[PDB]
RNA sequence: CGUCGCUUUUUGAUCCUUCGAUGUCGGCUCUUCCUAUCAUUGUGAAGCAGAAUUCGCCAAGCGUUGGAUUGUUCACCCACU
RNA sequence: AGAACUGGCGCUGCGGGAUGAACCGAACGCCGGGUUAAGGCGCCCGAUGCCGACGCUCAUCAGACCCCAGAAAAGGUGUU
């Protein structure tokens, strides 16, 4: 139906080449919690080169021309953009199954999220090389709602956390459950063929 | 005056090495400037005192 | 934090390549990738393996730093590494996952049958333990 | 020469024709490695060429065989004399290495003359080749191994991606 | 090169003791705690026995700038082991011509007011990072002390001082004015 | 040392193509009976047959 | 004394495009861009006491005029800055 | 600007060089299956989604593939 793909600890253009294939493939992925995708280099230098980015403007008028977007959601779906065939209609079709969400909405916060270890940091990066985060190089630049986002991000993680306290005391009763057997004769096959 | 003070003072004001490229003030057993912009090259001359 | 070396002695566990699910003993090391390994009690000579390919266990050897085939196979069967090796929770995990997919169609029907049974009777046994847990409380 | 694959260790004999003059030449021997013996009876030439007045025109091949280690298992240390091309000017150059076989240490020099220095195989000559006794190596990183009971853990270990799933909902744990 | 590991030892007295939660460092002493995280820096810390009290800084395999910064572990878990047993004291000393540099202190020990710097008549107000103490000397002109547990917030409020007296737009090898620091001691002596 | 006989016949196929190609070398080709890409002929041996073989 | 480059705001060398036609000097008017920075911001160095100057650095945000002669670009002079 | 030798373009499509007269492969009746050359194989874009091998390198202007489309002398206790 749909995947839904957690953003954080991955690199920029190594998740969204693999995002970019998925949606060409027919299938629908989602792309949540961009605010924390990291980018390989200093801070500095990705800052740069984003700057270097916006004084890409037409000269008779800015109005038409290069949109330079500021929320992360955005740079991430810029960069899967242009590694699809966008000027076909196949590849406008293709941008239609990606939604990609800054934070975590309410329909995505309750399903379980995926992670590509292709495009991890502490798969993909040697550790003694530095990185980007991708929210406060949009904070630099003229996006402006990183602060409501990280208050809702904790809100959201501290009733994240009373579902998950709830939800390791069921299964250490349906363990404490399983205790007290009676039913060894479903255990034999099993056990005997991977329990 | 008090010329134990003046010696505390020119430790950190007259006591040091410029480079004749980055023109940096660097310290007074520097052998390379510090700054990128002259690559690190390593002709000093002291800085010069009243 | 580290309580595992690579060692003259170590038994290590091979993933994947040539000689895959066979365990070798660490003889010498040469260079900084490459390891001298043997199993003799279990059908891997003498050769040189990537470090990235075996996996380290907790097994060790009292053989000499390079010592012939006689002496490590001396080692190997006097502290019974291929008999510990059968009472350890890693081996019944690679035991497991090779008997799940040696699984038939047949046996698929009979191991479902009976997943399905043994889970009835948790979920009506979980569901007394809510039963009892919210008596508990109610007072 | 290109170099490809692992090399391998030939022994190469090779005498000039028999002229009225001269009857029954010296017949030389070299220490060709090459990755196949047609390589090897080529480089052959190369080599004795700028010794002595011979050509493969004027000479001849009479022995090429493979020649390989007496112990395959032992670890040794081999220290070896190059004779490479800079961009600037031409070097000698000692070096030393640590495998089990002759072969395998002059192959890991071709991998690690153009890693480090970028030389190309067609320039690099191999002077000679022997295994070394230890506490004689200068090279402290052949030097570092030298230690009974030598220790080290694999610290930050990474393999396997895409081949367990692409999308999975697990951080895989570098140990 | 990527050589076997090196290692940096550091001994600790009895009245310290360093617990570690991970890479992060914990070291309660006699004049207070204080606590650096080394998440960023990638080796493992290890103390090592009861009654000696030794913690074991080591690297494995690593290379030149990777062995550089063993040392820059252990001496900056040795500055936390001075500055919560001795504490750290840098008495400051102000060096001036014609015009006394006026300095007091507004709140409690934390911001420095000072004035009449040079004839100027605009007011330096600086702020100090929070866990180091401003005190005017005694027996001794023109000195002020500053004391605290961790050597980076003491001199960095040391620095602070000098930097905002400052000589602008003048020939600096002459008017040789400012509050310059001119010792570097502890708060307890001798141990 | 036995030295054994150097080969009394070669096999001669062509790799390269037709176009862009000397005069010289594309008359031995048309003596050699190589005239497309990845033809083959058994070929005699001989001083005179060696240095055609030099030549292409 | 050497010697190594860069730039295409000069002049040439060239003759690829344009001869069933690309309106050809200068001024006016107005816009935007470059830095190889005159001034202003922050700095570093002097054979920098102050004042005045000079040499460098991040730097093109913002400014860089009024006239007499000359068709002049250019030049030169007066005055402010 | 003007010669020599050979091949090309002009008279010539096609595969690769993003793009293209002349470069590298290869020359062409209309198709089906197989294989390749030059060139490639993150994603546009067919093919490394190989548990590839060994090193070198951090750039506040990195680098990145014949012709071919940008740099020298000099210099660096930057690392090898
Ligand atoms: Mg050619």
């Amino acid at each position: 139906q749909v995947l839904v793909l957690d953003g954080r600890g991955h690199l920029l253009g190594r998740l969204a080449a693999i995002v970019a294939k998925q949606v060409l493939l027919g299938r629908k992925v989602v792309v949540v919690r961009c605010e924390g995708i990291n980018i390989s280099g200093n801070f500095y230098r990705n800052k740069l080169k984003y700057l270097a980015f916006l004084r890409k403007r037409m000269n008779t008028n800015p109005s038409r021309g290069p949109y330079h977007f500021r929320a992360p959601s955005r740079i991430f779906w810029r960069t899967v953009r242009g590694m699809l065939p966008h000027k076909t209609k196949r590849g406008q079709a293709a941008l239609d199954r990606l939604k990609v969400f800054d934070g975590i909405p309410p329909p995505y916060d309750k399903k379980k999220r995926m992670v590509v270890p292709a495009a991890l940091k502490v798969v993909r990066l040697k550790p003694t090389r530095k990185f980007a985060y991708l929210g406060r190089l949009a904070h630099e630049v003229g996006w402006k709602y990183q602060a409501v986002t990280a208050t809702l991000e904790e809100k959201r993680k501290e009733k994240a956390k009373i579902h998950y306290r709830k939800k390791k005391q069921l299964m250490r009763l349906r363990k404490q459950a399983e205790k007290n057997v009676e039913k060894k004769i479903d255990k034999y096959t099993e056990v005997l063929k991977t329990h | 005056i008090e010329p134990s003070l003046r010696q505390l003072a020119q430790k950190y004001n007259c006591d040091k090495m410029i480079c004749r490229k980055c023109y940096a003030r660097l310290h007074p057993r520097a052998v390379n400037c510090r700054k990128k912009k002259c690559g690190h090259t390593n002709n000093l001359r002291p800085k010069k005192k009243v | 934090v580290f309580r595992r070396f690579v060692e003259v002695g170590r038994v290590a566990y091979v993933s994947f390549g040539p000689h895959a699910g066979k365990l070798v003993a660490i003889v010498d090391v040469i260079d900084q990738n490459r390891a001298l390994v043997d199993g003799p009690c279990t059908q891997v000579r003498r050769q040189a393996m990537p470090f990235k390919c075996m996996q380290l266990t907790d097994f060790i050897l009292k053989f000499p730093h390079s010592a012939h085939q006689k002496y490590v196979r001396q080692a190997w069967q006097k502290a019974d590494i291929n008999t510990k090796w059968a009472a350890t929770r890693w081996a019944k995990k690679i035991e497991a996952r090779e008997r799940k997919a040696k699984m038939t169609d047949f046996d698929r029907f009979k191991v479902m049958k009976a997943k399905k049974m043994r889970n009835r009777i948790i979920k009506n046994e979980v569901k007394k333990l809510q039963k009892a847990a919210l008596l508990k409380a109610s007072p | 020469m290109k170099a490809s694959g692992t090399l391998r260790e030939y022994k190469v004999v090779g005498r000039c024709l028999p002229t009225p003059k001269c009857h029954t030449p010296p017949l030389y021997r070299m220490r060709i490695f090459a990755p196949n013996h047609v390589v090897a009876k080529s480089r052959f030439w190369y080599f004795v060429s700028q010794l002595k007045k011979m050509k493969k025109s004027s000479g001849e091949i009479v022995y090429c065989g493979q020649v390989f280690e007496k112990s395959p298992l032992r670890v040794k240390n081999f220290g070896i004399w190059l004779r490479y091309d800079s961009r600037s000017g031409t070097h000698n150059m000692y070096r030393e290495y640590r495998d089990l076989t002759t072969a395998g240490a002059v192959t890991q020099c071709y991998r690690d003359m153009g890693a480090r220095h970028r030389a190309r195989a067609h320039s690099i000559q191999i002077m000679k080749v022997e295994e070394i006794a230890a506490s004689k190596c200068r090279r402290p990183a052949v030097k570092q191994f030298h230690d009974s009971k030598i220790k080290f853990p694999l610290p930050h270990r990474v393999l396997r991606r895409q081949h367990k799933p692409r999308f999975t909902t697990k951080r895989p744990n570098t140990f | 090169m990527k050589t076997i590991l090196s290692n940096q030892t550091v001994d600790i007295p009895e009245n310290v003791d360093i617990t570690l939660k991970g890479r992060t460092v914990i070291v309660k002493g006699p004049r207070g705690t204080l606590r650096r995280d080394f998440n960023h820096i990638n080796v493992e810390l290890s103390l090592l026995g009861k009654k000696k009290k030794r913690l074991r800084v080591d690297k494995w395999w690593g290379n030149r700038k990777e062995l550089a910064t063993v040392r820059t572990i252990c001496s900056h878990v040795q500055n936390m082991i001075k500055g919560v047993t001795l504490g750290f004291r840098y008495k400051m000393r102000s060096v001036y011509a014609h015009f006394p540099i006026n300095v007091v202190i507004q709140e409690n020990g934390s911001l420095v007011e000072i004035r009449n710097f040079l004839g100027e008549k605009y007011i330096r107000r600086v702020r100090m990072r929070p866990g180091v103490a401003c005190s005017v000397s005694q027996a001794q002109k023109d000195e002020l002390i500053l004391e605290g547990n961790d050597i980076e917030l003491v001199s960095n409020s040391a620095a602070l001082i000098q930097q905002a007296t400052t000589v602008k737009n003048k020939d600096i090898r002459k008017f040789l004015d400012g509050i310059y620091v001119s010792e570097k001691g502890t708060v307890q002596q001798a141990d | 040392f036995y030295v054994p006989a150097e080969p009394k016949l070669a096999f001669v196929i062509r790799i390269r193509g037709i176009n862009g190609v000397s005069p010289k070398v594309r008359k031995v080709l048309q003596l050699l009976r190589l005239r497309q890409i990845f033809n083959g002929t058994f070929v005699k041996l001989n001083k005179a047959s060696i240095n055609m073989l030099r030549i292409v």
